């Protein structure tokens, strides 16, 4: 099944807990650190051995993170290890932020301009994008030299394109049909 | 991440294994599952303790069915 | 970029590539070190592709680097392929060194459009009485030799090749798909000794080869025939067994993650068959005349594979195990065999009336057979007694000794023109030869011979 | 050593043992509180073995202790078995007292 399907119970559990105890920022750091540690080639190799018990694998991971995990996070790590799901930690870390973002009423947009970048330009659109989405917007601008002239705005599944490449595509299908 | 988290890892004493060796995981109805035989070729012969020999048939992603 | 083998299970291999360098569907891959080719069949996701080996996997290991070729299997095409024996990858499998190709085509292609189809009814004479009568073939038409195991599919095809290909002025492609290696050797020496090997391209994928080889051999042979058709030429395409293409898909389907359908077949049986069969056609540039042998599992014509094949052919010739079990060859079933050219507006009323006349007599006798078993012959009416005699003779007069079967029959081969085929059956139906014993029509070529055999 | 019943499904029972004390295939095991006998069929990994009960499983529960006997089901053999009725484990079922066995043989050969 999709890693997302397998990570949905664990992530919702972390979030309902962080929310009822006011820890929505502490768990973000803890899950990001746990996800990070598990991906390392030495730790990846260790977690895939038949010699270690579930408790031994769980313990070894809490020891590397240490203070980064509060009492509750370490216990969550023990639950994930007991169920043999330590390969889903990057996915579990990702879905937690999504539930949190819908709670905080915010979005991480991913703007891509052709050849220009200005502090005035980012806010000019963050007002309309915020107004449209009804959420606070954490723009993440970047560079896309591929485009002749314009910008491509991605937020969630919505993609507001105002790039000349987009107008080229339209003009081209229109002319060949 | 943090240099401290970067450490502890070089002090975990993570073992290693040759590409021509592995260990038995389960034993059922004449089928044995083995971990770690990275250089196994399909149809190759595997040597177990006691002079028992096996033949590698399932070279799956994380287990060898012999 | 470069990929690593991650999972080998039988003939199916998974290869993982950078998520920005995932090879296309049907793309060919090459293993480093080992001489093995893999064709991408599915993109599982996360840079991994599922592929089938075009060779053996006994030497393959997990972690071997795989290279992306950027295209599908490209085989040599044109004049350089004539008089040569080749494998699925187009490599020469004869000791005559390399082939001087001037172009390579990809085995995968679209079928000709609806506006490119062409219609023709030029009658093609075969020299066999049963076929020339009830299954008249047409130039540029599709023929199918349906039958079980041991009833004559290869023998009949060889006789046609001899009575058509040898005289045919144009080129020819012979594809041995899931065939016995002994038949391929006998046919190669036969084309070579007959001096006809110069105008025949030979592609062989026998039963000793991996599923992937038997799954693409038909596309290789067809790709060579399509190059010749597109040059404006008239071509002959002979396929030894097209069932082996369906079976190779059944053998690999479950390992590809597909749920099984009825009679344990791949769920893509009708589309995989349509994608191949729609390319074997005569367009407005050139004409491909094709003869395919169709294996019938357990002699059951209702099995999904044979049942899905009938709709793709113009002429359907049916071989019966019950006729072969009586020492009768060719064992064609006149009441089950059919042809589109069987129409008075295409051939003529005299031919059509003779064919329907023979069928009427044999259909009525199929019901009196059981009546004669219980009770006896005496209890029948005179018209039934008289009909039973002609039916048993017509059944025997359908038998013709073939030159390719002399090794088995022991007698010399015979060739009967459609005129003699029509004349003889018309006379027997008229009752002119009611004075001849039943044993005189068995393996006697023309009716004249039957009159002579009655004296021996 | 001693294992714990971890799973029960009809006549089949899964038992977990320490990694250095896992019973071999066909080894006989006895449940501590009922003395029910189990025969090991396969080793599943992580110290877990799968077994078939040589009696009724009604009343058994998860967490019960299990003892490994170090040998396969061994039954009495020879002249002492003549004129006697026995069950699958070699116990007498004819009310005529114990069997005067001189030796026992394993049932797998
Ligand atoms: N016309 C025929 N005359 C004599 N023998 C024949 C004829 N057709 C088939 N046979 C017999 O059957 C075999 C060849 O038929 P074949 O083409 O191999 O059948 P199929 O391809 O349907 O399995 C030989 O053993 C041969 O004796
Ligand atoms: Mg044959």
């Amino acid at each position: 099944a999709e890693l997302t399907t397998l990570a949905r119970p664990y992530a919702k559990a972390a979030f309902e807990y962080a929310q009822a105890h006011q820890q929505l920022a502490d768990w973000s750091a803890a899950l990001g650190v746990l996800a990070a540690v598990s991906q390392d080639d030495t730790v990846r190799q260790l977690l895939k051995e038949p010699q270690l018990t579930s408790s031994a694998k769980a313990q070894s991971l809490i020891d590397v993170c240490g203070d980064k995990l509060n009492a509750p996070a370490q216990n969550f790590v023990r639950t994930v290890a007991e169920n043999k799901r330590l390969e889903l930690l990057p996915t579990i870390a990702e879905m937690y932020e999504q539930l949190k973002a819908e709670q905080e009423k915010s979005v991480e947009v991913e703007v891509t301009s052709a050849f220009t970048l200005s502090k005035e330009q980012q806010d000019k659109l963050a007002k309309a994008l915020s107004a449209r989405l009804s959420r606070e917007v954490r723009l993440h601008a970047s560079e896309d030299a591929s485009l002749i002239g314009g910008v491509i705005i991605r937020a969630g599944d919505l993609v507001i394109d105002g790039s000349v490449r987009g107008k080229l595509a339209k003009l081209a299908e229109a002319l060949k049909s | 991440i943090s240099e401290i988290i970067k450490g502890r890892i070089e002090k975990l004493d993570v073992a290693s294994q040759a590409r021509n060796e592995g260990t038995i995981v389960s034993v059922s109805d004449g089928i044995v599952r083995i971990y770690g035989l990275a250089d196994v070729m399909y149809g190759e012969m595997i040597e177990f303790p006691g002079g028992v020999y096996g033949m590698a048939l399932n070279l799956e992603q994380d287990s060898v069915g012999a | 970029s470069s990929g690593r083998i991650v999972q080998i299970i039988g003939a199916v291999i998974d290869v993982e590539f950078p998520r920005d360098a995932v090879p296309s569907i049907y793309e060919a891959l090459k293993v480093q070190g080992v001489e093995t080719t893999l064709e991408v069949q599915q993109q599982l996701g996360d840079g991994v592709v599922r592929s089938i080996a075009m060779g053996s996997t006994e030497g393959l290991k997990r972690g071997l680097n795989v290279d992306s070729t950027g295209a599908a299997i490209s085989v040599p095409v044109g004049k350089a392929t004539l008089g040569r024996i080749m494998d699925v990858l187009g490599n020469p499998i004869d000791e005559a060194g390399p082939i001087g190709e001037e172009e390579r085509w990809g085995i995968h292609r679209e079928a000709p459009s609806y506006a490119d189809q062409a219609g023709g009814n030029e009658l093609l004479e075969t020299g066999i009485k049963v076929i020339d009568l009830v299954c008249p073939f047409a130039k540029g038409g599709k023929v199918g030799l349906f039958g079980g195991a041991g009833v004559g599919k290869t023998v009949n095809m060889m006789e046609l090749i001899r009575n058509i290909a040898i005289e045919h002025s144009g080129y020819s492609v012979f594809a041995g798909v899931g065939e016995r290696t002994r038949e391929g050797n006998d046919f190669y020496h036969e084309m070579k000794d007959s001096n006809v090997l110069d105008k025949v391209a030979l592609v062989y994928g026998q039963m000793n080869e991996p599923p992937g080889n038997r799954l693409r051999v038909a596309l290789t042979g067809l790709t060579m025939a399509e190059k010749f058709r597109d040059e404006g030429r008239d071509v002959l395409l002979f396929i030894d067994n097209i069932y082996r293409y369906t079976l190779a898909g059944t053998e690999v389907s479950a390992l590809l993650g597909r749920m099984p359908s009825a009679v344990g077949y791949q769920p893509t049986l009708a589309e995989e068959m349509g994608v191949l069969q729609e390319r074997i056609t005569s367009t407005k540039k050139g004409s491909i005349t094709s003869i395919q042998a169709v294996y019938v599992p357990a002699d059951d014509l209702t099995d999904p594979s044979p049942a899905t094949t009938f709709a793709h052919l113009d002429a359907t010739v049916v071989l019966s195990r019950d006729i072969a079990s009586l020492g009768i060859y060719p064992a064609v079933d006149p009441l089950d065999s059919t042809s589109r050219q069987l129409d008075p507006l295409v051939i003529g009323q005299d031919h059509y009336d003779t064919a329907r006349g023979v069928q009427y007599v044999l259909q009525r006798y199929k019901e009196l057979k059981d009546i004669i078993a219980i009770l006896g012959m005496d209890e029948l009416s005179e018209a039934d007694k008289l009909l039973v005699a002609r039916a048993r003779k017509i059944q025997r007069f359908l038998s013709q000794p073939f030159f390719v079967a002399e090794v088995f029959t022991g007698s010399p081969g015979k060739y009967v023109s459609l005129k003699d085929t029509i004349a003889g059956f018309k006379g027997i139906l008229n009752g002119d030869y009611d004075h001849l014993p039943e044993q005189a029509f068995y393996m006697v070529g023309g009716i004249e011979e039957a009159v002579e055999k009655a004296k021996k």
